[PDB]
């Protein structure tokens, strides 16, 4: 699963949380079964402009 | 005092029946002894423990 999303939302991307991310467009089962994976790429997708 | 060894056994199975009975407002440690009180409260995840 291939998202972007704001670096404060990163604890809502947790299973069985609170938060818009969590509650309206992604969320994860209470039996989810693997890992979550996470970097910055401030330099790859973010614009001057 | 006739009848003391029925009266025994019939206040026995009271006590055991009113002890059952009671035992269902201890907490165990949890937070509330009333489940609908701790669905009110903190997420599924935190209220399962």
């Amino acid at each position: 699963d291939s998202f972007v999303i704001r670096g404060d939302e990163v604890r809502q991307i947790a299973p069985g949380q609170t938060g818009k991310i969590a509650d309206y467009n992604y969320k994860l089962p209470d039996d989810f079964t693997g890992c979550v994976i996470a970097w910055n790429s401030n330099n790859l997708d973010s614009k001057v402009g | 005092s006739a009848l003391g060894k029925l009266q025994d056994v019939v206040n026995q199975n009271a006590q055991a029946l009113n002890t059952l009975v009671k035992q269902l407002s201890s907490n165990f440690g949890a937070i509330s002894s009333v489940l609908n009180d701790i669905l009110s409260r903190l997420d599924k995840v935190e209220a399962e423990v």
